[PDB]
């Protein structure tokens, strides 16, 4: 059984997860405050500031060279596992296309991990938790927002070249974009030209306009669309300089300096604060909480609450996880849908309206769901 | 299943002459759709100059090379003719075909040099 | 003499001030990112919700029963001599108005003491500068802006008056404003109403206008306008919910519950970060730095490091404050001019562009001036 | 010192008749500007009827009362007359003065009632 005071610890760190929240909802809906268009301001803080600076505070903390390497194996079997079945989907049956493999990714095995998984977990399990939390944002965000960033290039660079090119496709050599585009998208013209040469090769120069290819040439046009996305996103400059401190530090224990340490901690405590106050304006800008459909709302908490768990359930019995480490990993895939993974689904177009359902429908029964978890796991 | 496009015409010659630019094409499903002529100048610009299409009675031309040069597409030869008339000495660039099948498809095949 | 680590304890709670001010000024000027109609919105959100909660956090701590009422009187001796000097310069001389006393009067004697006070004076004298610090604050937000608020609306409430009922202004007893009016002042038409009775008394009423008085008068129009401006201002709810805490938890002995206290700690945390990034993007918006001339901006610090700390060097022999006190007392009145007290000069219109250009050109000599005196007063 | 605003002329009548108001003034400066004449209902609303100014060629009426009623000022003895025919049955309602020395003075005496 349990005690009483663990449902106090519960609620001593995550009462001020809500209240960050209904005072931004409050303010918009009910009393009109923000204007729609100063709501962007905060928006843009957010995304810029407070959360890149947040990142590189628990990376550039985090033990590299004492990982529990056996728990790490048994998140990244969950991530297969599931990224395995659906490729066997979408080569298989008639009706499975790629527009629907990725959004039946994200909404199983993408939680929200650092700003909301780490406070709940670690007033639950104690302070390990806290050490095993930052473990996992570590690997999101170096593999697994990395993955999935190829899978919409490859879904852009795939519909670029079969709609332009239906019947000479196979006898394209190089591929050449100039540095105006920054996403081969639609939302740009882009005018398509091809250079002819002497014995079949065809160079294509993709261009912008005013008033199947061998697997060697896919394999360049992608990465040329990667590196120009990467260098941009500033997630990937946190995580850069975090791991590269953390090798150093953490071997010849230098301790970092008071006066960079605390010109970091000014930043980064505004951070947790404010991100459940920007995401608490996003549940009121737009029409509808439930949006696409009350048959497709309930399919988001399927796909999440019970895909997701089930199979780390499995994905553990194998690496070997008993005991404590067993009823961390399984709580830690039951929590609501990240927002990073929404970020994606907004600029590619890829159903904006069913991630824009989990992340605020998730919210609001992230907290009675995962204490079922911890009672039904304490007997 | 080498596609090849053909252009033949140019040369050098001496102001006030007149040239018969061509450019044939084999190895489409329709190959119609809007094709276009410019020219590619040393001074690494280019000017959009005729274009014939599905239309046929439409052509789309510029200001200097106004009502001039003469622009004719056969649809059986899969073949469009440009016949160009008093050659101003400004025709050093390269003059050719932009074919479009859906994607610009071109090739690089002249010397247009007027001295 | 002092050490070389004092220099360093300035510099630990210092750097980190700039490192926030330094990159909202860039952010605009150099880099472009945030729209000035975007800047509107974190400048919405630290009046409302970041600053109420921080000023809630450090009065609802503060020990009521152990104020160091000697200190408490060396700085309410700076400002009544100062007031003193004023209006006997305003009602003698031949140009003085009132528009200049105010002026001459927000400029000497209201430092920043909340934001940038606090945490300088707390690297440079140990931890018992950052309880005095605090002492201070408590009277600005309950005594220092209120009765420099009865000093807008008595120059508003003679000019309504005296432009509109130059002959009659004898006999007039009852005043009555309708509740649509929030500022007497020329921003709003104000169609302007006088009833007559039969012996000579003369009820007025002001309106809202579509397509010398008794002085028991005066002070019944003033004690309304400014009923209507204390119950809409959020600072306000902050320090009476301060007090009242305070003086009940420090005699009982009851410690503020963690559910509460850590639901403050998530906003408040994000309170002084954020008035330093919402300061830096107030120095992009003005067109130039020097705005009135170069011949009155040397006249704002030479009424803010001169005249301000010097008559506290002689309101400190009178109280009887010597050795470590009188060192804090000096170095506290040369601090930066304040943002409440332009805050009042950019609604009333009372010269906004003298404290537009002390609040940011103050900022950029703060720190090489406070520390002379703290060289100079160390020998 | 002791400024006297006095109003004379109402009364009751019955519908079809005529009455003569006034609106005397006494103590001012300049007492020109813009004087207006208004109605104050039992259904507490006002509507703005009359107004006689600096100009004195420029009278602005409403849409009911246009072009019946009859406004004058006397320069001399500090008197606006107001003359009122064709009394509708409406006119329970009180009826006075409203001049203005910069700010807007008023009175209340009448007793305009018509049956
Ligand atoms: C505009 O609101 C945001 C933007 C980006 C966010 C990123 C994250 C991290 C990187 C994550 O949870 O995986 C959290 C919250 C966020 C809120
Ligand atoms: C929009 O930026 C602001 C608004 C209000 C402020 C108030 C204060 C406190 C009350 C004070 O310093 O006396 C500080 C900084 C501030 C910045």
């Amino acid at each position: 059984m349990i005690t009483a005071a663990d449902f106090y610890h519960v609620m001593t760190a995550m009462v001020p997860l809500y209240v960050a929240m209904i005072l931004a909802y409050g303010s918009v809906k009910w009393w009109k405050i923000f204007t729609p268009d100063q709501c962007s301001g905060i928006n843009r803080f957010v995304a810029l500031f407070a959360v890149p600076l947040l990142s590189f505070h628990f990376i550039a903390a985090n033990n590299p060279y004492a990982m529990n390497l056996r728990f790490l194996a048994a998140d990244s079997l969950q991530k297969v596992i599931v990224l395995s079945l659906l490729f066997l989907w979408c080569k298989l049956s008639r009706n499975g296309s790629l527009d629907w493999t990725i959004t039946l990714f994200s909404l199983s095995t993408l939680p929200n991990t650092l700003v909301m998984g780490i406070p709940l977990l670690k007033g639950m399990y104690g302070n390990f938790s806290g050490d095993l939390m930052v473990q996992i944002v570590v690997l999101q965000c170096i593999i697994w927002y990395t993955l999935m960033l190829f899978l919409f290039e490859y879904r852009g660079a795939k519909l670029l070249i079969s709609e332009q090119f239906p019947d000479t496709a196979g006898s394209i050599v190089s591929i050449h974009v100039d540095s105006d585009i920054m996403s081969l998208d639609g939302r740009q013209p882009l005018e398509t030209e091809a250079e002819i040469k002497e014995d079949g090769k065809l160079h294509v120069t993709v261009r912008r306009s005013n008033a199947m290819p061998p697997t060697s040439v896919m394999t360049r046009l992608i990465l040329i669309m990667v590196w120009r996305k990467l260098i941009r996103n500033p997630n990937s400059y946190s995580s850069l300089f975090g791991i590269t401190w953390s090798l150093i530090s953490f071997k010849w224990n230098i301790e970092m300096p008071a006066l960079i340490a605390k010109s970091i901690s000014i930043l980064s405590d505004a951070g947790l604060g404010m991100a459940m106050f920007s995401l608490g304006l996003f549940m009121a800008l737009n029409p509808r909480i439930i949006a696409c459909g009350n048959r497709r709302a309930a399919f988001a908490a399927a796909m999440r609450f019970v895909v997701g768990p089930a199979v780390m359930l499995v994905a553990s019995y194998a690496v070997g996880l008993r005991g404590v480490l067993l009823h961390v990993a399984i709580i830690q895939a039951a929590l609501p849908q990240g927002i990073v993974p929404f970020v994606f689904a907004k600029e590619y177009n890829v159903h904006p309206d069913i991630l824009s359902t989990a992340v605020i429908f998730g919210m609001l029964i992230a907290l009675p769901i995962t204490l079922l978890y911890y009672i039904l796991l304490g007997l | 299943s080498q596609v090849q496009l053909v252009e033949s015409g140019g040369g050098l010659v001496q102001a006030g002459g007149s040239l018969r630019l061509s450019c044939a094409a084999s190895g489409f499903p329709v190959d119609i759709t809007w094709m276009e002529w410019y020219r590619q100048a040393p001074g690494k610009e280019r000017e959009w100059v005729a274009a014939i299409y599905s239309s046929g009675q439409s052509t789309w031309y510029a200001d200097s090379v106004k009502g001039r040069f003469t622009i004719s597409r056969d649809n059986a030869k899969n073949t469009v003719y440009l016949q160009m008339n008093s050659l101003k000495p400004e025709d050093t660039a390269v003059y050719y075909c932009r074919v479009k099948v859906g994607a610009w498809y071109k090739g690089q095949g002249t010397q247009v040099t007027v001295s």
